[PDB]
């Protein structure tokens, strides 16, 4: 931290923060019942 | 057709790969009686690490943590690393290119990293969406580009 | 010629995926066994579709071939489509919409499945390389390159 | 004809690895007038060849097929090869080798494959539950044996 | 003399179809409906 | 102490899943200079928890250590966790199905989300040989000494 | 009746020639084999 | 009231007599990009 990074220049500088969409899109359900029921 | 490009941003891949890979979930059992819809966050940390001269290490951890509060549906992080060649250029002419450009081409490896394991804990699929980094970038400065040839005559 | 760089145009992402994969390895097991240099042919094919009013889609054939010599090891043809809304868009804008910037979107995830699957095969992983559609397709459409590198810092 | 060899069957692992990978989407944008729990259909096949002597060759293939009303959701098939130095096996002990054995060890790759493929048409979670290709296959000849003594030494 | 034997006898006859099962199926109810369309 | 009783033999797989899974290439681009042949160590590990009536999960962790040359070449490790309905198997015939058949179902899997891992980080894929439980644990039920009661029953 | 776009009238084409950037084929030396380990 | 003796916990100590069946066989080749000299 002072002025000029050579070969440098971005995300020691804070990390650039991802915003999501909505989780709704997502994870709705897939293991409903026992799953498998049954195995052969 | 006659003009002199020089020192113009000189990029080229060595290698990209997964330097680390994790899943948890430790409410896997519970999920059952569990509500699914959960409030799903990304947590992302970007590291870089000088490994030659002009070549740069970019390591991309993105963590998809899914909880409806405290209640954690599951967990997933992966350390995505590329070895990157940026030549010529620094400063912030080169912080529009690993900060911007060499995330975009980990990105898609990182996303398919986390989505097989949350499929391995057999959980529905997430395929991150198109999050376009340099697009902020562009409406800046910084994203004149066109290759040519570097010198490397300036110590 | 006519870029014609207005604050018209609209362009929103709605979804990416592949239309279609394929990957042969027709000699697998015999390829293992033989000399370490296959010729790696790459194409691409160029097709656009309408799904939609102002709701273009863009595929791209990333075809990737190796023979070792007269023995193929595997062949990696990844048709990456993705969903874009693009409007306000006319002649070389696009001409460059499509044949530089929307294919490069879909590009990164094209590398990524073909990669994948090479790497399922067993065989070395296959990292595409940068290739700038933009810079190429410049060299056509108005020519681009020159930088004004001469003078050092002298005392 | 029941063969009796002194060393009762024999197996090793010398290779897995995906020989062929196959997935369409022919109404990919269009199937969203089709969307909920589509008709999945399972299909496995049977192909073999010896590369040389006690050197054989297994490819297990699992086709999936997926759709709702008269048109497709998803089209996946993969054919998981891998190479096993088998000898001794004769009648009931072979066909219980190369027939349920072999394939088993081969499914899980297939499966994940399959899974990786249907991420890639951007669908939810495809995941194929456990059948005992072994004690299925037991069923299919009533009842076998399945157990014996070691013969193992440097020769 | 025609009468020939592969070793391979055993095995690539016949395919098996595996009747498909899955009591909680595939899938469940996530798609586009909250989908790309909010990125400002 | 011992114990002799059967009950109605119950045995179906409701679900099979990572529950944690870790790759850690620690020297990652450091190792890649001379990375060549490695020399691998394996670990095993188990948890247990019952789940519900006649339900009970086996975890099996299998890890896997590579070193070569100097240092770490990359590390593995993968909770296979497998939700089973266990009933009527009891006394000494429970703890063989325990130690051997349960955790036998569960390495197929735990060997595929390692084998897939390692090849992500760009390191050869590692396919885990199918070794007899069976016999190794045939010598631990004959080094034991507290059963879970003493009523000699017999025919 | 067909809606004639003259907004879609190219990238049916290569536009331009695209280098391979892999030379020397993608291996560079020996890799693993169709031998694991062993079972004695 | 003592019910579930050998239900789940047989073995939890860990380690088995694993000695691997071949302790040092993988892979053996010579890492090094396809020239990869510049992208122009």
């Amino acid at each position: 931290a002072n002025q000029q990074k050579p070969l440098l220049g971005l995300f020691a500088d804070g990390n650039m923060p991802v915003r999501w969409l909505g989780p709704k899109a997502t994870y709705h359900g897939n293991i409903d019942k026992p799953a498998v029921t049954c195995t052969p | 057709m006659s003009e002199q490009n020089n020192t113009e941003m000189t990029f080229q891949i060595q290698r990209i790969y997964t330097k680390d890979i994790s899943f948890e979930a430790p409410n896997a059992p519970h999920v059952f009686q569990k509500d699914w819809q959960p409030e799903v966050k990304l947590d992302l940390d970007t590291a870089s690490s000088q490994l030659a001269d002009d070549v740069y290490e970019v390591v991309l951890r993105v963590t998809v943590t899914a909880s409806l509060g405290e209640e954690t549906a599951f967990l997933c992080e992966v350390q995505q690393g590329g070895i990157f060649s940026i030549a010529g250029i620094e400063g912030t002419q080169m912080a529009h290119c690993l900060g911007a450009y060499c995330p975009n081409i980990l990105f898609p490896y990182a996303r398919e990293c986390i989505t097989s394991m949350v499929s391995r804990g057999t959980f529905p699929q997430l395929n991150l969406a198109p999050v376009n980094f340099d697009a902020l970038f562009m409406n800046y400065l910084q994203q004149q580009a066109g290759e040519g040839t570097e010198e490397h005559q300036d110590a």
